[PDB]
RNA sequence: GCAUGGCAAGUCUAACCGGAGUAUCCGGGGAGGCACAGGGAAACCGACAUGGCCGCAGGGCUUGCCCGAGGGCCGCCGUC
RNA sequence: UAUGCCAGCUGGUGGAUUGCUCGGCUCAGGCGCUGAUGAAGGACGUGCCAAGCUGCGAUAAGCCAUGGGGAGCCGCACGGAGGCGAAGAACCAUGGAUUUCCGAAUGAGAAUCUCUAACAAUUGCUUCGCGCAAUGAGGAACCCCGAGAACUGAAACAUCUCAGUAUCGGGAGGAACAGAAAACGCAAUGUGAUGUCGUUAGUAACCGCGAGUGAACGCGAUACAGCCCAAACCGAAGCCCUCACGGGCAAUGUGGUGUCAGGGCUACCUCUCAUCAGCCGACCGUCUCGACGAAGUCUCUUGGAACAGAGCGUGAUACAGGGUGACAACCCCGUACUCGAGACCAGUACGACGUGCGGUAGUGCCAGAGUAGCGGGGGUUGGAUAUCCCUCGCGAAUAACGCAGGCAUCGACUGCGAAGGCUAAACACAACCUGAGACCGAUAGUGAACAAGUAGUGUGAACGAACGCUGCAAAGUACCCUCAGAAGGGAGGCGAAAUAGAGCAUGAAAUCAGUUGGCGAUCGAGCGACAGGGCAUACAAGGUCCCUCGACGAAUGAC
């Protein structure tokens, strides 16, 4: 009963990828995402400045939101970003979508799950 | 399909027995009646608390952490570069129909700030004292004493 | 991307930047929403008289004649829901808000979703338009805005391979129901939608099914219609540039 | 008024002097020309041929044109009564057609010519 | 409370104003509300952008061993 | 196999159902008072024939004028007879005539009539004469001022709540009311008449501190507008009636000045563009109404009828809606476009006429009393000590004074001048006009689509239904037989259809007549479910089924 669409598309190419793939993250953010909305993650820069690595993507299986700062030069894969947090990521890495991330990485690999 | 949709035919719509939804009985009381006998029950208890002072004896304090003036000192381009230094007046938001601002100290310091207000805490003058900056208080701040 | 200028003749005549908007990623269930709020703010307000069917003294007798407890007067019944010439027991009510919100964020996505959506070749030809174009929205010069005929503007729409899409709306349903006693006899599909930028085009307007708007002002019920993205449209030079900003 | 009930019941209480306009007909190719008018109120002078009843295709004059039921009574369009008797069979001006115009009133003629008005 | 959806340290406009295709609709309007700090009757004061330990999912590795968001157990801080 | 059971068939009864809508319901814009110059309402009249409704008033479904309109007409109402209209009728708009009796009802009385000139009654002016005038009553609600419940809630109940609600008395208008601070009190170096909308806020405040009740300043908007007396100083310089003459008012003060940017007075400066009075007087917009207004009524087929199918063609600043013998942009009304008129905006805005604003210095000349204020008692309010009001008693100052800033007193500070008055616009309602609709669609929706506040009930206050649909066109059934017969029936005629024949579209069920299938006068009662047999069955929309034998063959499993 999801209504979006894209939402929806996303969720399928997360399993399809999962499936294929040796993937693991895929299929464990699609789940998540098929659950209520009250439960995907929305994380602020300060958090993922402190728990990521560089050269390891971090994953939000929800929406990443400017609060805090953010110095590492990480990659961050997530549903959605707030206009400000994909500007203050860009400045010192890069903001990537989920559907980008599961093209350059069906393995999911190397990837830090961050809620 | 919604639960009331699916109603027609159940005759009691999940009332239980049909002598059941009636009157205010079937709710011990119009509105919180019995609050203090047999509803008593999670509702806070009876009684006076304490007292209020008039409304326009009251004054209404802007405040602001450092973490947040210190989060968005770079971003705060249009405001004063030096050895920074803001005027936080000038930064907090119903800065207006407050009787004054007053900078508090809630998280941490990484920069060396200059900070303009009309109060601080403890706290926050330690931190930002910490991080090689100074505290000055304004001309509203001349109350103290 | 590029998009193809034409001129009163049907000829193409050099080509303008497809503004961004239209790679607005298209959320037909957005646009829904937005339909169905637009719809919705429309409706009047109605219901049955505060009294109806309580005009009147009606009493019961209670007990003691072998009949129920039903209000009667002159040996009538009166009043209760049960009964004839009763009042009618949770009837429309004029109070009911039968208006919808929307965040204007969540309704301009929908706009510019819609925007979009006029762009692609193939939702336009699934929404249901008659065409034989492989270019979509079809783009003019401003020179349309001064059409008077409307006969002009067709032999034009035949030029550009789409006044089929009139030939389409050229047909009345006369609906089924009682409509019909209310004034909505009548229901035609919809087809092209013009979009100008100084004002609507008189000449176009009573063309079968179109709809004609302004840039400044076009909203997402004359660019999806039915809440159905993908209306063939027709964008004035200009006014493909105004919609840009919106 | 787009409501129909609004319409049918303006159109059936209409005074008099507005029924005039029901009970207008279509004019020959020729007329129209002559005069630049598409219509005319059917008079009981004017001729007139039936396009469309089950007497479609005869013509005949005028005899008759009844404003309060905006219907006009044409010369040998008539039903046989059980009597014997033959009876006018109403018509509807608007499945008729004006083929030639009794113009003995200056006051028609004058309206049918000029270009501002109409009769 | 919950499901879906938009935006996110923010979010939403209300009356009302302009436009117009004139009750829809496009634009404007942040007055004000809730959220962003709490504690205390009040005066008044004013907090962890993380210090330690377990450990699920997930990731890594030379296949038990590391990293371990969320979660749990502590510390520590504001205030009465 | 009587009485009879079940199902069906033909006919009926009944009026569901479907379809239709001349009526409702609701929203929205415009507009908005009438009356002694006798209203609104009612009564009785009024037609060739006239019972109801509508109109009208002894000039009685009407008379006159001007404009529109047009060859037809004589209301709903389609009969018979007769008549009117080119001397321009009908019909529509505006204005005018007539306009019985009761009715505020006003000469007096009275159940709509009667008795012998009449503003009855109460008032103002007054030529002190009803001479000149006012009031009265109506109106859908809205508005303002008074009077003011209870059921109910509090799970009982008294304060409290319901609620200043219902209901009552008085009264205005098209809107009312309010309104230019003895204000506010984000306390300020700040705001600046008043409604209203949004918010402030379910906040402050109240409350068997229970249940409940409940603002304001401010802010954002709407619309904006500011003035006149009393007095000081003048002192008849004045006002009303009347054509005039003449009369009346007025020293108990008409009139000038003046009104917190305080004023007056005295001496000065400058000036008027404020204000007040009067003249003129709209645009635009909006609501309604009206004029003009494009393009097929072509072919073949079906049909009673083309507005259907197929084919050919056309307009469109007009493809809203309606009508027309079936689905119509092009057959008719209309619709887009353009244009005109009335009403409202408004005797407003703008323009102009007259007046004269303002400033300095001096001056204790003037500035609203049962008031401000205190006390008793009640009511009301969120108003708590700190709401507003009534009642009883007491009771002040004089701007060098006074009142307010949410307890009292004194001082300071800030604001502001009560006890005189007026005031446009923005807001309420919905009678009236018009528009609109995811409203209802004849047991619905109004009580009322119909004779509807009708028939009908009650002494009376008051109560109060049901009834929509022939057909394209009345072509609404001639003639003949029968009959006591304008009844009914038979035969016949019309129409696509009479099983459309008059409360006539469709025509359900319960149910009735006749009739078909099955059962049936020796037999037992939840009327059936599942199995299996008899008998019965036009087509269609289901096409399967039977027996020998043979293949396969779970659990089970022999003689
Ligand atoms: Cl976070
Ligand atoms: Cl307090
Ligand atoms: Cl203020
Ligand atoms: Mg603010
Ligand atoms: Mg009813
Ligand atoms: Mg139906
Ligand atoms: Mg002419
Ligand atoms: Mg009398
Ligand atoms: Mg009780
Ligand atoms: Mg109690
Ligand atoms: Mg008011
Ligand atoms: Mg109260
Ligand atoms: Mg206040
Ligand atoms: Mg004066
Ligand atoms: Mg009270
Ligand atoms: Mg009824
Ligand atoms: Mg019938
Ligand atoms: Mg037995
Ligand atoms: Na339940
Ligand atoms: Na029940
Ligand atoms: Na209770
Ligand atoms: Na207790
Ligand atoms: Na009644
Ligand atoms: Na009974
Ligand atoms: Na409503
Ligand atoms: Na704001
Ligand atoms: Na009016
Ligand atoms: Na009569
Ligand atoms: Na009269
Ligand atoms: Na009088
Ligand atoms: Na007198
Ligand atoms: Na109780
Ligand atoms: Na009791
Ligand atoms: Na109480
Ligand atoms: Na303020
Ligand atoms: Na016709
Ligand atoms: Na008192
Ligand atoms: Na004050
Ligand atoms: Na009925």
């Amino acid at each position: 009963s999801k209504t979006n669409p894209r939402l929806s598309s996303l969720i399928a190419d997360l399993k399809s990828a999962a499936r294929s793939s040796g993937g693991a993250v895929w299929g464990d953010v699609a789940e998540r995402l098929e659950k209520p909305r009250r439960t995907h993650a929305e994380v602020n820069l300060g958090r993922i400045e402190r728990y990521a690595q560089e050269d390891e993507t971090v994953v939000v299986p929800g929406k990443v939101l400017g609060s805090g700062v953010l110095q590492k030069d990480v990659t961050v894969a997530a549903v959605d970003f707030s206009g400000t947090a994909e500007t203050k990521i860009d400045q010192v890495g890069e903001a990537v979508s989920l559907e980008q991330a599961i093209e350059n990485n069906p393995e999911g690999s190397h990837v830090r799950v961050i809620r | 399909t919604s639960k009331k949709k699916r109603q027609r035919g159940s005759r009691t719509h999940g009332g239980g027995s049909h002598k059941n939804r009636r009157g205010a009985g079937h709710r011990g009381g119009r509105g919180d009646a019995g609050r203090d006998k047999h509803e008593f029950h999670n509702h806070e208890p009876l009684g006076k608390s304490g007292f209020k002072r008039p409304q326009k004896v009251q004054e209404e304090a802007a405040t602001i952490d450092v973490r947040e003036i210190d989060e968005n000192v770079t971003l705060l381009a249009a405001d004063d570069v030096a050895e920074f230094r803001v005027d936080v007046r000038d930064v907090v938001e119903e800065a207006d129909d407050a009787d004054y601002v007053k900078v508090l100290g809630a998280g941490q310091v990484r920069h060396e700030l200059t900070l303009i207000a009309d109060d601080f805490s403890e706290g926050a003058r330690e931190k930002v004292e910490g991080a090689g900056g100074s505290v000055e208080l304004t001309d509203l701040g001349e109350e103290r004493q | 991307m590029q998009a193809t200028i034409y001129d009163l003749d049907g000829n193409t005549d050099g080509e303008v930047d497809l503004p961004d908007v239209f790679e607005t990623p298209v959320r037909s269930d957005l646009i829904g929403k937005a339909v169905r709020a637009a719809q919705a703010n429309r409706k009047q307000d109605y219901g049955s008289d505060e009294y109806a069917g309580l005009r009147t003294p009606a009493e019961s007798f209670g007990s003691g004649r072998g009949q129920a407890h039903v209000p009667k007067l002159d040996g009538r019944a009166r009043r209760v829901p049960q009964a004839v010439k009763g009042r009618s027991a949770h009837p429309p009510k004029t109070e009911k808000d039968r208006s919808l919100d929307l965040n204007d964020k969540e309704r301009q996505l929908a706009v510019r979703s819609a925007l979009a959506a006029t762009a692609d070749a193939d939702l336009v030809a699934d929404r249901g338009h008659e065409f034989d174009r492989d270019e979509v929205p079809v783009v003019v010069s401003d020179d349309f805005e001064d059409l008077v005929k409307t006969q002009e503007v067709v032999s034009l729409l035949e030029a550009l391979d789409v006044h089929a899409d009139i030939d389409r709306a050229d047909e009345t349903k006369i609906k089924a129901g009682q409509g019909s006693a209310r004034g909505r006899k009548y229901r035609r599909p919809a087809s092209i939608l013009f979009v100008t930028s100084d004002e609507p085009s008189t000449a176009a307007r009573n063309l079968a099914g179109a709809d004609v708007a302004t840039a400044s002002e076009v909203n997402t019920e004359d660019l999806a219609p039915g809440g159905a993205p993908g209306r063939l449209t027709v964008f004035t030079e200009s006014a493909l540039a105004e919609v840009a900003e919106r | 008024s787009k409501q129909p009930d609004k319409q049918r019941k303006s159109q059936r209480r209409a005074p008099l002097h507005e029924r005039h306009k029901q009970v207008r007909a279509t004019l020959s190719a020729d007329l129209r020309e002559e005069y630049g008018q598409r219509n005319v109120r059917v008079n009981a002078g004017d001729t007139v041929e039936v396009l469309r009843g089950d007497f479609a295709g005869e013509e005949g004059e005028v005899i008759n044109v009844d404003l309060d039921k905006a219907v006009i009574h044409v010369e040998d369009v008539t039903l046989e009564k059980t009597d014997g008797e033959e009876v006018p069979r109403p018509l509807d001006t608007s499945n008729v057609r004006v083929t030639d115009l009794d113009l003995e009133d200056e006051k028609r003629e004058a309206r049918l010519e000029s270009e501002d008005d109409s009769a």
